[PDB]
């Protein structure tokens, strides 16, 4: 079964050129169908980027046309974007598509529908540099319990640009777990925190262990939290 | 900003029918019957739900459904649930223009008891303050609507300044969330006997404090 | 006495869709036809005019060679007199006709894994094709009463599908290349001879 996945940096300085490529799997983009690159700016509306075939032909949305190129390269069974003269307009997440039809002649092909989808790589434009998040574990402690529950958490601090994504015991605590949207400090630099709710008997003998992964650098960090002292 | 016209918001109420619609020109809805429809839940990927007006992909519950009359095309969801409270947007060939968006519709499930904030608030972790920093967190969660006050006090005096609060965000049991962070030198969290946070929402305050040691 | 660039048809990387056949023109060269006969790795060898053997002795004025991917199932309407969605909206061959039809399996290249949708057949045509004419127009079928005004819609079809080759498919669901070759002889002097 066909798998979209992006890559990209995830920092670009202004006025420089954004380059995400994205790698096909489980069909080989020769065979058939349209693809395309489609962005959606933090909080705004989809917008439709370009698409391609394996022949390289493409379609592209008026207002980007100047800036866009999308390439494929069939060999290794990808296809990517660059965009140059990048702005904080730019700013977005991008993500590839596959499109419904496979016949790549119809009408309108390749600007129809899309059909699969990938995960979603961000993009922020600025001239600061990245840092890496710095994790601090959040304690339990008799204040946080709150009968037979108990919470405990991630204090993800200090890092640029976005995004940071937290799992926790390797995606097997998944309920109770909420992750805060990221506050933006004086200093330009994001923090965020992962909150789980617990069971109060467990404290001492069950493991917790907290993943944060920020992509824009290659940092990912397991944070053990562990009860106080 | 959108060459497409969406409603902004739209709402209905549990067990019942709700429509989007979706207008565009007779050069690209009223052209050709390439009209898509997405279902985005926060922070996730799009999902195709309505693809060539009226086809609906595998995997998707009859209770959709699209349709199109001249220039605006509809999408009808039937039997509405809760997992259905999302950002909707339509899509349509534009002819020389290529693939044009709507702007979205946040559609709203209707049923809200009114819920309270649950309040927890962290004290500076051990490694922080080792590193010379010092980070009170206060997080604010299950609270309908989503509405709130978040005050930072200091022994019992207020405090105004290194507050960080994000804006209330939408959970996936549609219930509201957020967050304040009170910045502080180490030396400030060992001054004062205690601090605390107060999220008031609806009129009552709940009131959480952390005490160093 | 050049030789007969019959390698480029018929080993050729990349293969037409039946609906938009290639033809290339053989002229003013010398043609072993009876490698060809005897090669075997055609699973498909019929010849309309005189037998693979003795063509070889036979001069002919100039040799055209239609190739284009179809389905198993597909390969018995490539004759003379034959009805079906190939022979009569794609390539229809003559009764007249004088030639040879080769085909060969080409599930090996053409077949591919969550199905190859490159090689179109034309699924609506208004009228039956006339023999060795090509369409390839893309407008779209009128099925109903309702007008199309050349937008897909209802009984409005995009007038081409697609085999979509899986090479777990069935033999008969297989894709075959098929080259034609029709021998013609005008009033005007021979250039294609064994
Ligand atoms: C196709 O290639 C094979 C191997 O190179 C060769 O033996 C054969 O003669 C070629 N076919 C033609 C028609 O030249």
């Amino acid at each position: 079964q066909v798998q979209l996945q992006e890559s990209g940096p995830g920092l670009v300085k202004p006025s420089e050129t954004l380059s995400l490529t994205c790698t096909v799997s489980g069909y080989s983009i020769s065979s058939g169908y349209y693809w395309g690159w489609i962005r959606q700016p933090p909080g705004k509306g989809l917008e439709w980027i370009g698409s391609i075939y394996h022949s390289g032909s493409t379609y592209y949305n008026p207002s980007l046309k100047t800036r866009v190129t999308i390439s494929v390269d069939t060999s290794k069974n990808q296809f990517s974007l660059k965009l140059s003269s990048v702005t904080a307009a730019d700013t977005a997440v991008y993500y590839c598509a596959r499109a419904v039809v496979g016949i790549v002649v119809v009408p309108a092909a390749g600007r129809r529908a899309f059909d699969i989808w990938g995960q979603g790589t961000m993009v922020t434009v600025s001239s600061a540099s990245t840092k890496g998040p710095s994790v601090f574990p959040l304690a339990p402690s008799s204040k946080s319990t709150s009968g037979g529950t108990a919470a405990l958490g991630c204090l993800v601090k200090d890092y640029f640009p976005e995004p940071v994504t937290v799992s926790w015991n390797s995606g097997a605590l998944t309920s109770g777990v909420h992750t805060f949207p990221a506050v933006l400090q004086s200093s330009g630099l994001y923090s965020l925190s992962s909150v789980v709710t617990v069971p109060s008997s467990s404290l001492g003998t069950q493991t917790y262990i907290c993943n944060v992964n920020h992509k824009p650098s290659n940092t990912k960090v397991d944070k053990k939290v562990e009860p106080k002292s | 900003q959108s060459a497409l016209t969406q409603p902004p918001s739209a709402s209905g109420s549990p067990g019942q029918s709700v429509t989007i619609s979706c207008t565009g020109t007779s050069s690209d809805v009223g052209g050709y019957n390439y009209v898509s429809w997405y279902q985005q839940h926060p922070g996730k990927a799009p999902k195709l739900m309505i693809y060539e007006v009226s086809k609906r992909p595998s995997g998707v519950p009859d209770r959709f459904s699209g349709s199109k009359s001249g220039n605006t095309a509809s999408l009808t969801v039937s039997g509405l649930q809760a997992e259905d409270e999302a950002d909707y947007y339509c899509s349509s060939y534009a002819g020389s223009n290529n693939l044009v968006f709507g702007g979205g519709t946040k559609l709203t499930v209707l049923g809200q008891p009114k819920a309270a904030p649950s309040v927890t608030l962290f004290p500076p972790s051990s490694e922080e303050l080792q590193a010379n920093k010092a980070t009170l967190v206060c997080l604010i969660s299950d609270f309908y609507p989503g509405a709130v006050t978040v005050a930072w006090k200091a022994d019992s005096s207020p405090v105004k300044a290194g507050v960080e609060t994000t804006t209330p965000s939408k959970q996936s049991n549609n219930k509201y969330a957020a967050s304040s962070y009170l910045s502080l030198t180490p030396e400030q969290w060992k001054s004062h006997r205690s601090y605390s946070c107060q999220v008031t929402h609806e009129g009552s305050t709940v009131e959480k404090t952390v005490a160093p040691t | 006495t050049n030789l007969c660039p019959f390698g480029e048809v018929f080993n050729a990387t990349r293969f037409a869709s039946v609906y938009a056949w290639n033809r290339k023109r053989i002229s003013n060269c010398v043609a072993d036809y009876s490698v060809l006969y005897n090669s075997a790795s055609f699973s498909t060898f019929k010849c309309y005019g005189v037998s693979p053997t003795k063509l070889n002795d036979l001069c002919f004025t100039n040799v055209y060679a239609d190739s284009f991917v179809i389905r198993g199932d597909e390969v018995r309407q490539i004759a003379p007199g034959q009805t079906g969605k190939i022979a009569d909206y794609n390539y229809k061959l003559p009764d007249d006709f004088t030639g040879c039809v080769i085909a060969w399996n080409s599930n090996n290249l053409d077949s591919k894994v969550g199905g190859n949708y490159n090689y179109l057949y034309r699924l609506f045509r208004k009228s039956n094709l006339k023999p060795f004419e090509r369409d390839i127009s893309t407008e779209i079928y009128q099925a109903g009463s309702t007008p199309c005004n050349g937008v897909e819609g209802f009984n409005c079809y995009f007038p081409l599908q697609s085999y979509g080759f899986q090479p777990t498919n069935g033999v008969g669901y297989q894709p075959y290349r098929v080259v034609v070759l029709s021998f013609e002889l005008l009033h005007a002097p021979a250039t294609v001879c064994g």
